[PDB]
C-alpha cells in the first residue's frame, strides 16, 4: 500500500520513524497497530517522524502505521460545558460522551489586524487589588506569572469564580465562560480543584481541558491548542470566554520535548529556535471580534513559573512580550501577609483603565498614583519624619490592607468602590491596621441594610454621578463615627 | 514555469526538489498553493542534489510530501507608488485590510543591494522635523537612523503620526510604517488612530502606508517584513525623489526573528543565543536606510532593550546604526509636557558646530546646560527653600522653568483629541526663538505663555491675551 | 572543461559554497564564480572544494561553473593607490576607475622575524596634547586605540592623519608618513561621509581607505586588515612609512566569528574561535621599524577595539592588548563630562614610544605622566578635606586637565605645544579662572605667533629646548599672564 499505510523503522523515547506514508500531512493524526495515536511532526526523505500520544512500549519495529487523514481537532460546542477532557476532548470524567457542535484543528490562525475591535468590555475578576490596579478587557492576554506557591492559580480561580453573577442571569453578552488548561499538573490537584469549582458551583459554565503530569508530551503541547478552539467556538459565536493555561511553563518543557527527541536544532536553554512561535501563535487567538463578526471575544490569562523571580529566562521573557500585562506575585508579599501577592509596581495591564468599570476608575484613578508614592517613601517606616511623608506613610498602610482577600471570596463591582472610596478618600486614617480587615465586613453589611440604593445604582449605570459620590461620602463619614 | 516537489517538512522549514540546472537562486520566493490562499517559501540554502531547504512565511500544517512548487523567478516582491498608502500589507505584498487588490503600477523585490559607496551623500544634513524639542537639541539626520525609546504611557503613537504629517507638508514625503512583531491588538489599534487623527483617509489622500507582521507569524515572515516596508520606502525615495519616513516597529523583534531563524536552519548559536550573522542581518537591512543624489529613507525605529542592558548583543549591534535617539519619558509626561521628549536625555550625533551652524549649537548646548544645572537644584529646592538662591542661579531656575515649558507644542494631529490648534514650528524659528529667550529679552513674561505654543510671536501673543 | 582547472558546485549555503573537481587548485586559491563573485578555496578534500564566498551565497547555484584563478588570494599595492577607496579584494568603489598598481602582494604574509628590524625612535606626531606628551607614539610601533561605543576613538585615528599634512607636502622624503584607513563593519555613509573630511582637510591625497562596510559578507571583512596590511607593506618594503588604521578590529572579530560558526569550529570564549587571538596576531605584527640593512621602512598599527561599558577584561580587548605596544584607553566618563580627547591617562601605555618622543615634550612633560595619574590620587580622596599643601596639585590636576582639552580637527604643531605645558607644568595658569583656560590657549598661542616667531621657529628646528630657549619661555608667559 504505502501511501496510506507505513511499517515502523524504529520507535524509542515517544518518536517512532516510519517508512511509507507517503500521502501524508504534516501535523496529520495518525494510528498504530497496537491502538496508540500519534502526529506526524517530520515529514523528511526517506521517512516520516511520529510523536507517541501513548507508551511506546506500545510500538514495535515492522508494525503498521494507518493515515487517518485529518489534521489533529477537538469537538467544540457547548456540550462540553461542566465537562473535563484531556487534551483530544475525550472525556475523563466519567460522564459519557461530549456532543459536539462540530470539530475544529488545534491550529488555526488568530483573527487578524481588521476583524478585531479595541478591548472595552470588564473581565470582572472580583479582586479588589487586580480590579482596582490592573484591569482586566475582554479579548485582553494578561500574564499571571510569580514563582512557585506565590498564588498564581488562585488569581485564576478566583477570576473563575466570579463569573456566577453573569453567567447566572440570561443576557449572554454579560456572560463569561470558563476554560481551564491544566498542563503538566499532576490528577489530584486538578481533581481538586474540579471539587473546588464543583462546590463553588462554577463547574457549570466551566470546562477543563487537563493534560496531566503522566502524559505524553505531545498531549501537553497539544492541550493549549485544542482548548484555545474549545474557547474559540464561543468567541466565534458572539459570546465571551475566558482561557486560563496553567502553565506555559510546562507546556514549554513538552514542546522542548519532543523536539530534542526529533532531533531538531536547540538553543538558548535548549529550546527549538520555534518556541516563540508557539506561544504567540497560541496568544494571539484570544481577540475581541468587530461587530461585523459577532463581537464575540477570548480573554487569555496564562500562567508562567519563574525560578527564583528570573523575567530574563527564556520562555518568562517571550511570554511577557507577547501578552498585554503582567500580574506579578512574590513570596516575600506573600508571607507579609500581602494576599494576593500582588506586587503593583511590576504588574500593568496593558489596556487599563479602557477595561475597567468607569465607577472604578473614577475612585481608584488616584489609587494607582497613592501606592506608588507609597513605595518610593516606604523604607521610612522604620520616627522623625515630615507631616507629608506620615500621611503618605498612614493612607499607603491602609490601602495596602484594604487590598487584601481571602480566597474564592471575589466580590462585586458595588462592594468594591465604596471600600476604595473610603480608603482613597481619607476616611481609614483614623481606624487601626488591625481593625481595615473587620472594617470592610461591617462597613458592606452596614451598606447593605441602609444603602442598598446606592449599591444598586453603581451595580446599574456602573458610573458615580456626582450626587452619588456625596451619597457615598455621607454613607462613609456616617459609618467611621459609629 | 518552473515546477518543484515538496521532499521535507519540519515546521517552517520546508525541502523542495527540481530539475537539474532548474533551481532557484537563493532568496528566491516559490510559491503552494494553499485552499487558505497560498504558502510563499523563501529559498535559503542549495542542500545539493538538486534539493533546497526553504523557510515559510505562513504555517506549514497540512503539506504533503510531493506537493507541486512553483518558482516565481525571483525574491519575495511588494506592491510600490503611490497606490499603496492607506492599505494594509503583510510580508508578501498581499492586501489584509479586505480592501481589494493594490492595482500598483509596478511590484518590486524585497532583497536590494543598497546604495554604494559612489552613491553615497557626503554631508550629513538635518531633516527639519517641525517639532520643537527634537528640532533644537537632538536633530535627525535625512537619511540617517534614529531610535525611538519609551513604549506605552507617553504619546507615542501620536508623536509618531505628527512626524508623518509634518514630513508631508514640509516635505511632501510619505511614510512607511512597518509593524515587525507588533501585537495584533495594536496594529488594529494604530490603524483605528490613523484613520481618527487623519493620516490615513480612506477616501481622500493618505500619508502613509502600512506594513504588518504580526507575532503569530512564523519566524521566516517576521525577519523580513521590515524589508518589505523598507521596499515601499525606498520607490518613494527612487522615483518620486521624496525624503521618506521609515517606522519600523520594533526592531528588537526582527533581531529576535533573524535569531528564530538562523536556530531553525541549524546554524551554531553564537553569543547570547543570536545567530552568527547579528551584523551583517541588520547591515543588510540598516544600510538601505541613507541619503541617495534622489533623495533620502529616514527611519524611525523603536528599540526595545533587554534587562536594560545596552551591552547584550541586540541593542549594542543597533546603536552602531543609530545617528539619533528621542527619548520619550513617564517623566516628561507626568509634569503636563507634551510631546514627552526627554531633553537632556534624546542625543543627536548632527548636534555638532559643523552640521547645525554655531548659531544652532550655541543656542542648544546652552538649554541643556541650563536643565542640566536645574536638575541638581531639585533637590535643595525642596529643603532649602527658593530664597537661598544665588545670583546668576535665582534667575536662570526661573529661566529654565519658561524654556521646559517652551519645549511642549500641540500637534496637528492630536486636534481631535485636544480642541488645541496644531503649530509647526521652523528651525530658524525655533533657533531664534530660544537665542532671545535664552539672552533675558522675556524674563518678564509669565510661564504660562511659553506652554503650548508654537514661534516666538505665540509667546507674545498669549502673553497679551493672560492680560484680557 | 578540466576536472583539474574548473569546477562545478556541489552545494552552497551558510556563506560556503562546495565544488567537486578544482583538482589543481591551490590551498587558499582565489576563484571566479558564472555571476562574476569570487570565493577562496578554505578547504581542500578528496572528492570535493569548500570555498568561502566573497559576496551573497544568492550569487552561486548548484551545478555552476567555477573557474581556477591560480592566484592565492591578494591585493594590488604600490604608490598608485593613495587618494584611492577600495574594497577588501583591492577592488576600486570611489569611481576614479583603474587601480594603478605596481603589483600583487598576497593577503596573508609573513611578518619579518627577529633579524630584519630596529627599535622604535621616530615620532609619529598625532598632534593631540594628550597623546604626545603622555602616549608618545613611534614609527614602528602598534598602539592600541581602546574605549567604549562613541568616545573618540576614530576622532584620536583621524586628527592624527589630518596631522601628517604638515610633512606630506614636504621635499624631506623621510619624515613623510603615508597612511591607510581600514573601514571593517562601518556604515557605508559613515566611510564616504569621513572621506570627505579628509578631502576637505587635503589629506586624502596621501592616504588610503580600504572599506568592507556593515551589509557586505563577513569574509569580505575578515580580509580587509590583511588586505590593507599589504597595501601599507609596501610603504614600509620601499624605505618609506606607512601608518595602518584599523576601524575597528571588534567588527572584524565578530566578522570572523560568524565565518567561524558557519564553517562549525568549536566555539570558545564568548563564543569566538579558538584561534582569534591568532587572527589578530598575525595581522598586527606585521608592523615593524625595518633595519638598515632591509632599507628602514616602517609600517605603523593603531587598531581600534570597542570595548562594552568599560571592561577590558573581555576576551577581544585581552588578547589584541596582548599583541599591541600599548593602548590609548578613552573613557566613557570623561567624555561625557567635557575632557576630549578622554584618554584617561591611569590607564594608557606606550611600550616602546619612549625613544620616540620629541625632546621638547619629554622636557615640558617631565613626569607630567605621573603627576596627573596622581592628581588623580588626591582628587578621588578629596570629595574629605581642605588641605592648603593638597590644593596646590588640585588646581595645577584641574587646569591642566582644561590645558589637555582639544577641538577636533586641531591638531598642532610641536612648536606650539610645549609652551602650552610649560604654562601648566609651572604653575602659570594659577591664577586664571578655569572658564578662561580655552581663552588662554588661542589669545596665547597668537600672542606667540606675532611677537615670539623666533622661538618658536627653533624648537621646531631642533626638537629640544635650549637652557637659553626656556629661560626666555618664562618671560614670554609671565607678560601675557599678566595681561
Ligand atoms: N488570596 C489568598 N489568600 C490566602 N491564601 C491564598 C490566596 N491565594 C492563594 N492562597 C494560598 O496560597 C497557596 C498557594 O496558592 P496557589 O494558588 O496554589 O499558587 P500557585 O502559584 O498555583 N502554586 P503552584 O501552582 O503549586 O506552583 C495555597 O495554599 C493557596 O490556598
Ligand atoms: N576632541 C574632541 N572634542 C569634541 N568632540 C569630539 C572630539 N573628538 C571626537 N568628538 C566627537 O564625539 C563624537 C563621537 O566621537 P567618535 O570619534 O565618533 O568616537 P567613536 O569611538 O568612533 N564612536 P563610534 O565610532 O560610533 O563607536 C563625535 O560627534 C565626535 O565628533
Ligand atoms: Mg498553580
Ligand atoms: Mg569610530
Amino acid at each position: 500500500n504505502l501511501n496510506e499505510t507505513g511499517r515502523v523503522l524504529a520507535v524509542g523515547d515517544g518518536i517512532a520513524r516510519v517508512f511509507g506514508l507517503n500521502n501524508i500531512q504534516a501535523e496529520e493524526l495518525v494510528e498504530f497497530s497496537s491502538g496508540v495515536k500519534g502526529m506526524a511532526l517530520n515529514l523528511e526523505p526517506g521517512q516520516v517522524g511520529i510523536v507517541l500520544f501513548g507508551s511506546d512500549r506500545l510500538v514495535k519495529e515492522g508494525e503498521l502505521v494507518k493515515r487517518t487523514g485529518n489534521i489533529v481537532d477537538v469537538p467544540v460546542g457547548p456540550g462540553l460545558l461542566g465537562r473535563v477532557v484531556d487534551a483530544l476532548g475525550n472525556p475523563i470524567d466519567g460522564k459519557g460522551p461530549i456532543d459536539a457542535a462540530g470539530r475544529s484543528r488545534a491550529q488555526v490562525k488568530a483573527p487578524g489586524i481588521l476583524p478585531r475591535r479595541s478591548v472595552h468590555e470588564p473581565v470582572q475578576t472580583g479582586l479588589k487589588a487586580v480590579d482596582a490596579l490592573v484591569p482586566i478587557g475582554r479579548g485582553q492576554r494578561e500574564l499571571i506569572i510569580g514563582d512557585r506557591q506565590t498564588g498564581k492559580t488562585a488569581v485564576a480561580l478566583d477570576t473563575i469564580l466570579n463569573q456566577k453573577r453573569w453567567n447566572n442571569g440570561s443576557d449572554e453578552s454579560k456572560k463569561l465562560y470558563c476554560v481551564y488548561v491544566a498542563v503538566g499538573q499532576k490528577r489530584s490537584t486538578v481533581a481538586q480543584l474540579v471539587q473546588t469549582l464543583e462546590q463553588h458551583d462554577a463547574m457549570k459554565y466551566s470546562i477543563i481541558v487537563a493534560a496531566t503530569a503522566s502524559e505524553a508530551a505531545p498531549l501537553q503541547y497539544l492541550a493549549p491548542f485544542t482548548a484555545a478552539s474549545i474557547g474559540e467556538w464561543f468567541r466565534d459565536n458572539g459570546k465571551h470566554a475566558l482561557i486560563v493555561y496553567d502553565d506555559l511553563s510546562k507546556q514549554a518543557v513538552a514542546y522542548r520535548q519532543l523536539s530534542l527527541l526529533l532531533r531538531r536544532p536547540p538553543g538558548r536553554e535548549a529550546y527549538p529556535g520555534d518556541v516563540f512561535y508557539l506561544h504567540s501563535r497560541l496568544l494571539e487567538r484570544a481577540a475581541k471580534l468587530s461587530e461585523k463578526e459577532g463581537s464575540g471575544s477570548l480573554t487569555a490569562l496564562p500562567v508562567i513559573e519563574t525560578q527564583g523571580g528570573d523575567v530574563s529566562a527564556y520562555i518568562p521573557t517571550n511570554v511577557i512580550s507577547i501578552t498585554d500585562g503582567q500580574i506579578f506575585l512574590e513570596a516575600e508579599l506573600f508571607y507579609k501577609g500581602i494576599r494576593p501577592a500582588i506586587n503593583v509596581g511590576l504588574s500593568v495591564s496593558r489596556v487599563g483603565s479602557a477595561a475597567q468599570v468607569k465607577a472604578l476608575k473614577q475612585v481608584a484613578g488616584s489609587l494607582k498614583l497613592f501606592l506608588a508614592q507609597y513605595r518610593e517613601v516606604a523604607a521610612f517606616a522604620q520616627s522623625d519624619l515630615d507631616a507629608s511623608t506620615k500621611q503618605t506613610l498612614v493612607r499607603g498602610e491602609r490601602l495596602t490592607q484594604l487590598l487584601k482577600q481571602n480566597q474564592y471570596s471575589p466580590l462585586a463591582t458595588e462592594e468594591q468602590v465604596p471600600l476604595i472610596y473610603a480608603g482613597v478618600n481619607g476616611h481609614l486614617d483614623g481606624i487601626e491596621l488591625s481593625r481595615i480587615g473587620e472594617f470592610e465586613s461591617s462597613f458592606l453589611s452596614y451598606l447593605k441594610s441602609n444603602h442598598n440604593e446606592l449599591l444598586t445604582e453603581i451595580r446599574e449605570k456602573g458610573e458615580l454621578s456626582k450626587e452619588l459620590l456625596a451619597s457615598l461620602k455621607s454613607a462613609t463619614e456616617s459609618f467611621v463615627a459609629t | 514555469p518552473i515546477t518543484g516537489k515538496v521532499t521535507a517538512v519540519i515546521g517552517a522549514i520546508v525541502d523542495v526538489h527540481f530539475e537539474q540546472s532548474e533551481l532557484p537562486a537563493i532568496l528566491n520566493a516559490l510559491e503552494i498553493k494553499t485552499p487558505q490562499g497560498k504558502l510563499v517559501l523563501e529559498v535559503a540554502q542549495h542542500l545539493g542534489e538538486n534539493t533546497v531547504r526553504t523557510i515559510a512565511m505562513d504555517g506549514t500544517e497540512g503539506l504533503v510530501r510531493g506537493e507541486k512548487v512553483l518558482d516565481t523567478g525571483g525574491p519575495i516582491s511588494v506592491p510600490v507608488g503611490r497606490e499603496t498608502l492607506g492599505r494594509i500589507i503583510n510580508v508578501i505584498g498581499e492586501p489584509i485590510d479586505e480592501r481589494g487588490p493594490i492595482k500598483s503600477k509596478l511590484r518590486k523585490p524585497i532583497h536590494a543591494d543598497p546604495p554604494s559607496f559612489a552613491e553615497q551623500s557626503t554631508s550629513a544634513e538635518i531633516l527639519e522635523t517641525g517639532i520643537k524639542v527634537v528640532d533644537l537639541l537632538a536633530p535627525y539626520a535625512r537619511g540617517g537612523k534614529i531610535g525611538l525609546f519609551g513604549g506605552a504611557g507617553v504619546g507615542k503613537t501620536v508623536f509618531i503620526q505628527e512626524l508623518i504629517n509634518n514630513i508631508a507638508k514640509a516635505h511632501g514625503g510619505f511614510s512607511v510604517f512597518t509593524g515587525v512583531g507588533e501585537r495584533t491588538r495594536e496594529g488594529n489599534d494604530l490603524y483605528r488612530e490613523m484613520k481618527e487623527t487623519g493620516v490615513i483617509n480612506l477616501e481622500g489622500e493618505s500619508k502613509v502606508a502600512l506594513v504588518f507582521g504580526q507575532m503569530n507569524e512564523p519566524p521566516g515572515a517576521r525577519a523580513r517584513v521590515a524589508l518589505t516596508g523598507l521596499t515601499i520606502a525606498e520607490y518613494f525615495r527612487d522615483e518620486e525623489g521624496q525624503d521618506v519616513l521609515l517606522f519600523i516597529d520594533n526592531i528588537f523583534r526582527f533581531t529576535q526573528a533573524g535569531s528564530e531563524v538562523s536556530a531553525l536552519l541549524g546554524r551554531i548559536p553564537s553569543a547570547f543565543g543570536y545567530q552568527p550573522t547579528l551584523a551583517t542581518d541588520m547591515g543588510l537591512l540598516q544600510e538601505r536606510i541613507t541619503t541617495t543624489k534622489k533623495g533620502s529613507v529616514t527611519s524611525v525605529q523603536a528599540v526595545y532593550v533587554p534587562a536594560d542592558d545596552l551591552t547584550d548583543p541586540a541593542p549594542a549591534t543597533t546603536f552602531a546604526h543609530l545617528d539619533a535617539t528621542t527619548v520619550l519619558s513617564r517623566g516628561i509626561s507626568e509634569l503636563g509636557i507634551y510631546p514627552a521628549v526627554d531633553p537632556l536625555d534624546s542625543k543627536s550625533r548632527l548636534l555638532d558646530a559643523a552640521v547645525v551652524g554655531q548659531e544652532h549649537y550655541d543656542v542648544a548646548s546652552k538649554v541643556q546646560e541650563t536643565l542640566q544645572t536645574y536638575k541638581s537644584l531639585q533637590d535643595i529646592i525642596a529643603i532649602l527653600g527658593m530664597d537661598e538662591l544665588s545670583e546668576q542661579d535665582k534667575l536662570t531656575v526661573e529661566r529654565a522653568r519658561k524654556i521646559q515649558r517652551f519645549l511642549s507644542q500641540p500637534f496637528a494631529v492630536a486636534e481631535v483629541f485636544t480642541g488645541i490648534p496644531g503649530k509647526l514650528v521652523r528651525l530658524k524659528d525655533t533657533v531664534a526663538s530660544f537665542k532671545a529667550v535664552l539672552e533675558g529679552k522675556y524674563d518678564n513674561i509669565p510661564e504660562h505663555a511659553f506652554y503650548m505654543v508654537g514661534g516666538i510671536e505665540d509667546v507674545v501673543a498669549k502673553a497679551e491675551k493672560l492680560a484680557a
